[PDB]
């Protein structure tokens, strides 16, 4: 049963390389990559489209492959895992993607297989962060010609994690425009994105941890099928993991306290308003009860009958009224 | 070539008194500055490195801080081996500088 | 190894911990490839015989306030008298033991209602011996209908094969019915979250904070079903006979998810109270602001007609082309410039 | 196509510093065409364009030396972060210079290019005024060992240049974080507050500019394009390791500034309490004597209001006991 | 990352190996060369008497207190052949743990916390290991460590540590550092109960700069206890030629133990985000009591000045002012409008 939400195309591509030449081919027929498996020269199997599983299950049947694993593949919510058979290894790794303006991360799974000479690939989307590999392989560049099928299966792990970090460095400019505008634009749509953001990281959280176990696993226990001496390239892939990991929880970090940040700025501009309101208040409230005191209706009071009383009267409250603003500018308040 | 110029050239006080000698620098030396004492006819003693920090040996009577390009030495309780002239030094760079001195006297 | 001992109690009895004294049934499948036997006995008796019985056999017994029924099971069937007091113990942490003869499991059932964000938890044990499935649960009303209906209707590889499937669809059920209430959940939290962004009313911390409890208890029983079904997969005790391995390994895979679910889910619902806070915040600024600015333009134009309207011998009233207006334009003027100053603070 | 992007558009200017093994020659000039014939000399040459706002000239030596269309676009775009790209007749590598004003503590950047072509190298800057005036000397005065060497080694000592101004640049913002550490410490105001906000603001961009810079040399070491030739390995390593120490300083001093905030911007919600501990106080002591002045003020030719014993100074005294006691209520809650 | 080599530092002459950290007061060497046989304990401030210790057969552990002394760290690196970036690290103690494997040696990196009160501060040393062939090399800043009980069960032969070799020794040390670590974490334990105690029944601004204080303490003990657990783990799983094969079952107790100090300072991270937010709700809470004052004054107080005014303005057109009373009504009205605010704030309690 298929679980993806993407049906819209369907592709194969197949790439053969040796020391010699490599042959890069591109077609739909399945029935075309069945002779391609027994070449004793490396070669790339990519199939793209999980929704026809009558081409899965061919495809299993074909290569050996355990109806189980196939369940797996058509899974998408499955989390990353390793697998060791002993015909063939089972990897199952995530791809994100992320863009500016809106705020959305999206998993698209993709599963590898490695058996004798020839790498399995499966995905949804047309698309992907292999086209590096496939440079390499094609333009003869970096020693990828001269190894085995494992070597390109490290080549594709290296650069599906090394996506990881651009995919960090974006995040990390959302988390600064993010940061900037908590500290001095508290708005509802800032509180919205934060919370997004927090989700997203999660996410990735949840995503990155087990990729470490199934890079060690590749590390460590080493099936003969991955053919030695290309163990410290996954000693690599798992050092850029922790590093992955390192940065991911620094990013949660910052944005746990993202909001309470918010939080406090929101306090500060209400209390600028008190502020404003306090410092009126309790210079004109005293003044008026000042003006109050002379204002009684009594037949007798003193001080009624004095040179030019009125202007006494209101020097003495511009008087009251500057000491009071003294005070204020001494707090620094005004 | 970064220029000290502390000040007082020269400083009166008795046992007892918080001196505090205050070092100007021209540039900004990120934190190295150090301070030494010399009692006249002696190699200086170093006192204070870092700015801030106190050299293993020395009283902690003396200190140090930094508020910017501007440091300063305090004496919290002069006693009478405290007298003699005290300098100030910059090591932001590789050609180092120091300062002109203070004679703290009674 | 026995009886814990009770302050209050007498030195041997067992208690029933729970609040569900309703209702008392058993309900017994032997279950078979030639044929199968379903009745309701409203006594014990008749479930004994099927002790050593070689045809496998479910018993479903309902109703645990009768301590009566349970610990003489208990020593019909030879279990130690702790797992009866853990059996009757509803106040508990999923978990599970390996003994000689017997394996004991504990997991909790979970119920939720409409217009009532409660989370029920109903605590059902099993034990599995020789080929019986023996079940104990609180109240009528099971989640394990599909398995049953499964076994009447002949489908499935349950009948033909031995009990461990039988425990292994049982589990698989409770399980799979956690979905029903996880996804009632989610919904119930998506809509709140809908009022929550249009309406951010007083009941808003109440109901959050009751789904903030309700996640408590849902990873406080969750995290306990892993080291259990860790220790089913792993441990692979002999009951098991390994043909379930990855039976087990499969749950084992989906507990995980479901943990991972719930630990994201808690901070997906404190970031809730951040953004109730947030509004309330900026709610209270709103009112603060529009305070300000009335007693902002009231005040001075109290100062006006409080000096001018003192009551005086000689005052300078200085009548100049009846000032009265004069004064009023004064007051305007002053009114103006201050909702201006406002206006331009972007207070208002 | 290809316009300016920045704000400059008054400076403009050609220099020309061409060096040899044993000989020396500089002028500057203001027409594109001179400076034209020093492509094919043998000798490393130096040119240095410190205006780009006039586009024309910019296409012409594009044009002249035969780059790509695509690293004008670059090249006009000073809104960009730092970056290399190697091509096979030439490495296109984008910085920034800083400057920092203590007096108003504000950080503006400037975009400078460098082409290594071959035997030359070319610089393009928004406006006059360079950090490179000691490698000038440098080559100038037959000091140090770029006058022995080849252009890569120009592209060497411009780095190294940089790298150095970057590291004053940090001494300045180091004095900074001092100073306001201490304020924040001990006289909390809000232009301490606004300070800390531009601070932390001038640390971000010093991030987002280091970090790429370190990925431009460990490129520029590590892949050794045949430009860059072999003996200059251990100086791009060397300018590498100085770019590690620069991004290690920036984030401590970020950490530092983000401390710094914290503890203020969670004081706020006391600040709430003295404010209206103070207005309470004043409304308290205030409205019940403006009520009852109001009241004895308040004619209506039918009241006792006759002085019998003299009572506005009676009702005066009254306010002062109300008040009094009013005052002797509060600081019984240590408000 | 190709080859290694020294980074060049900027200000420094080239190969310059410089300590970065603070303590400059102590300088002591320690050795304690044990076997079944006998164990010869030493101290001394010569770093030449101990070089011949290299040869050993014997379990041999070489603690040098005090890495101020930038010439004693290259004497010894030189004498036991460690590569000089290896002592770059070790004299660089702004750092987190990590091991690096060689072919003659196994270097690694830990660090040590001591809480301490009246002054809540978290403060770091770091400890470097090297493993080599029958020798143990220590380096340390300052005086006081965590490795008691290990000189004691060397001085009295209790246990089975003298009877193993010195990667045993390396098994005794890392697991007497990570169970300092619990008691460190007791410690923060009992400072997080008085903090949640002292943010509700007194709250000020100390409080909340104490909580945040605690809270990066915690962020620094999480990126300190995190590079352990991977060092724990790489340990006991790539398990070089020097670590021998009947040593690997400790390590795993050890990572078990890093793994629970982990859960812990997670959980320690959740309580401590959370007090936050309980000093927020009790400050508003006193400001919501003074605010409630202020609002039942001015309701009481307001209105009876509006009707002072109503009944205050000389409007003499009428003569509805003028009124033959005795002052009742006007007064009355104030009286019984004030008492009934007063009790309509008595219920819905106001006070
Ligand atoms: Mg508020
Ligand atoms: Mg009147
Ligand atoms: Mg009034």
């Amino acid at each position: 049963v298929y679980t993806g939400k993407y049906r819209e195309d369907f592709e194969i591509e197949v790439m053969n390389y040796s020391i010699e030449e490599f042959r890069e081919f591109k077609t739909t027929d399945v029935e075309s990559v069945l002779p391609f498996r027994d070449s004793s020269t490396p070669t790339w199997i990519n199939i793209t489209g999980i929704h026809r599983t009558d081409v899965v299950q061919r495809v299993g049947e074909f290569f050996g492959i355990h109806p189980l694993v196939l369940e797996d593949i058509l899974n998408v919510h499955q989390r990353p895992k390793v697998e060791f058979f002993e015909n063939y290894v089972f990897i199952v790794l995530k791809m994100f993607t992320y863009d500016k303006n809106l705020h959305e991360l999206e998993s698209e799974q993709v599963s590898l297989i490695l058996t004798k000479n020839c790498v399995l690939m499966f995905q949804e989307k047309i698309g992907d962060v292999f086209d590096p590999v496939r440079e390499r392989i094609r333009y003869n560049r970096g020693i990828i010609r001269k190894k085995r099928a494992d070597y390109l299966l490290y080549s594709l792990i290296d650069a599906l994690v090394d996506d990881y970090f651009v995919l960090l460095e974006k995040i990390d400019d959302e988390i600064d425009v993010l940061e900037e505008e908590v500290l001095e634009r508290p708005e509802k749509e800032t509180v919205q994105r934060t919370h997004q953001l927090k989700r997203n990281l999660v996410e990735l959280r949840k995503t990155i941890w087990p990729l470490r176990e199934v890079l060690s696993s590749l590390y460590r226990d080493v099936p003969p099928l991955i053919e030695k001496e290309t163990v410290p390239y996954f000693r690599d892939v798992y050092d850029h993991t922790i590093q992955i990991a390192d940065t991911v929880e620094t990013f949660r970090d910052i944005v746990s306290g993202l909001l309470d940040v918010y939080l406090s700025s929101v306090s500060n501009k209400t209390n600028e308003v008190m502020k404003v309101l306090t410092i009126i208040a309790t210079i004109f409230m005293p003044l008026t009860f000042i003006a109050g005191i002379y204002g009684m209706n009594f037949e007798y009071m003193p001080e009624l009958r004095w040179k030019w009383g009125y202007p006494v009267v209101l020097a003495v409250m511009g008087v009251i009224a500057v000491i009071m603003v003294v005070y204020f500018k001494k707090k620094k308040w005004l | 070539d970064i220029q000290m110029t502390q000040s007082p050239s020269s400083l009166s006080a008795s046992v007892g008194d918080r001196v505090t000698i205050t070092c100007r620098a021209s540039q900004s030396v990120s934190s190295a500055v150090a301070w030494y004492q010399q009692k006249p006819g002696k190699a200086p003693k170093l006192l204070i490195y870092s700015a801030s920090s106190l050299y293993s040996g020395v009283p902690s009577r003396f200190s140090g801080s930094r508020s910017g390009t501007d440091f300063t030495l305090t004496i919290s309780s002069l006693q009478p081996e405290d007298f003699a002239t005290y300098y100030c030094q910059q090591s932001s760079s590789s050609l180092i500088t120091f300062g002109q001195g203070t004679k703290v006297e009674i």
